[PDB]
């Protein structure tokens, strides 16, 4: 319940600024410091500097200390990162933590659930959801497959939920691939019963929050 | 020595 | 600035056995006037934001279960895993705080060894929504197999298809360890309807003969 929660996925420019905040609730805000960490495709965590929330005092990498800007609004209870001057090298996914809160009185450590930021001149585009649709005849091992394709959007990422979030086991929701044309698509599966077809109801909930799509698709046999 | 400013969450003696 | 560097780069052990992560800081992280290194440890799973599992190198987060351990003292340090469960699959990394800049290590990323598991094929074909906007999507799943190495073939009127498709595959299981994967192969309308059998043929190291899943337009 102590919670940090950052600003949906965006997609700008190279040589243009981006400015991500992070909302932090359930605790003192003013008690901690707020640290910035990204971490690149397939990179590791790379830290960027922290602000005293109270303070509103900063300190950042070197890497980055002349292209970063971190700020705080104490009565929002909100810390904000603005990198400045993008490169396609800084694409990446940003985070804010509680690093390392280390007290007698509790030692505790909590990030954001982070933040895509695509360094990109391309356009931004909502997918477009189709349904994977399954087979209601009754087979010898009794199990069938459905789901959804989400194709054509711009940037990453996209979320897929499964009736309002009610059906998570058997869901399997594959990592995007870059199409050839330059957008993104990805595919959303299940497996069910046979049995199920007929009479349970399925509905994939798709939300690609760049572009505010949000779509919902029944999958029908 | 360490740096104390490195993360100021940290407190050293506990 | 301390660089981390962590060893290896990924492990892969059967459930229940131990796994082992070495990390080396480029400098000491020992403070003599405390008797405290100033390491950490995240466990990240995909999709998530790092979790701490250990601090002062060997002291646990509070609800971080007694097989994680970690060691070392000085600029050798590691983290012992030792009874590796399933839904422990992710990257590790050690992660400094003696000076500024705060560094991370290159990740040990901790991936299960367990038994073969043939793949379950499943074939989709396009909806007609899609074909009125002049594409053909054309699906093929593989459904929780294990080891990971797969090949997806698709054919066309029995004629071997190239260039034409694309894959995914989902991150190693934290229930069963297995693995699933994608295969869209895309067409135009056009190359979708002059055609009339399409077929993903499926070789893994589970099934001794290769499955063919099919459909006809």
């Amino acid at each position: 319940q102590v919670q940090l929660v950052q600003s949906g996925a965006e997609v700008k420019k190279p040589g243009a600024s981006v400015k991500v905040s992070c909302k932090a609730s359930g605790y003192t805000f003013t008690s901690y410091a707020i640290h910035w960490v990204r971490q690149a495709p397939g990179q590791r965590l790379e830290w960027m500097g922290w602000i005293k929330a109270g303070n509103g005092n900063t300190r950042y990498s070197q890497k980055f200390q002349d292209r970063v800007t971190i700020t705080r609004d104490t009565s929002a209870s909100t810390a904000y990162m603005e990198l400045s001057s993008l490169r396609s090298e800084d694409t990446a996914v940003y985070y804010c933590a509680l690093l390392t809160v280390i007290r007698q009185d509790d030692t505790f450590d909590i990030w954001g659930q982070g933040t895509m930021v695509t360094v990109s001149s391309a356009s931004t585009k909502g997918p477009s959801v189709f349904p994977l649709a399954p087979s209601s005849k009754s087979t010898s091992g009794g199990t069938a497959a459905l789901g959804c394709l989400v194709k054509d959007y711009f940037p990453e990422p996209v979320t897929v939920s499964w009736n309002s979030g009610a059906l998570t086991s058997g869901v399997h929701t594959f990592p995007a691939v870059l199409q050839s044309s330059g957008l993104y698509s990805l595919s959303s599966v299940v497996t069910v019963p046979s049995s199920s077809l007929g009479t349970q109801t399925y509905i994939c909930n798709v939300n690609h929050k760049p572009s505010n799509t949000k779509v919902d698709k029944k999958v029908e046999p | 020595n360490p740096d104390p400013n490195a993360n100021p969450n940290v407190d050293p003696n506990a | 600035d301390i660089v981390m560097t962590q060893s290896p780069d990924s492990l892969a052990v059967s459930l229940g056995e131990r796994a082992t992560i070495n990390c080396k800081s480029s400098q000491n992280i020992l403070y003599s006037s405390n008797n405290k290194n100033y390491l950490a440890w995240y466990q990240q799973k995909p999709g998530q934001a790092p979790k701490l599992l250990i601090y002062w190198a060997s002291t646990r987060e509070s609800g971080v279960p007694d097989r994680f351990s970690g060691s070392g003292s000085g600029t050798d340090f590691t983290l012992t895993i030792s009874s590796l469960q399933a839904e422990d699959v992710a990257v590790y990394y050690c992660h400094q705080y003696y000076s500024s800049p705060l560094t991370f290590g290159g990740g040990t990323k901790v991936e299960i060894k367990r038994t073969v598991a043939a793949p379950s094929v499943f074939i989709f074909p396009p909806s007609d929504e899609q074909l009125k906007s002049g594409t053909a999507s054309v699906v093929c799943l593989l459904n929780n197999f294990y080891p990971r190495e797969a090949k997806v073939q698709w054919k066309v009127d029995n004629a071997l298809q190239s260039g034409n498709s694309q894959e995914s595959v989902t991150e190693q299981d934290s229930k069963d360890s297995t693995y699933s994967l994608s295969s869209t192969l895309t067409l135009s309308k056009a190359d979708y309807e002059k055609h009339k059998v399409y077929a993903c043929e499926v070789t893994h190291q589970g099934l001794s003969s290769p499955v063919t899943k099919s459909f006809n337009r």
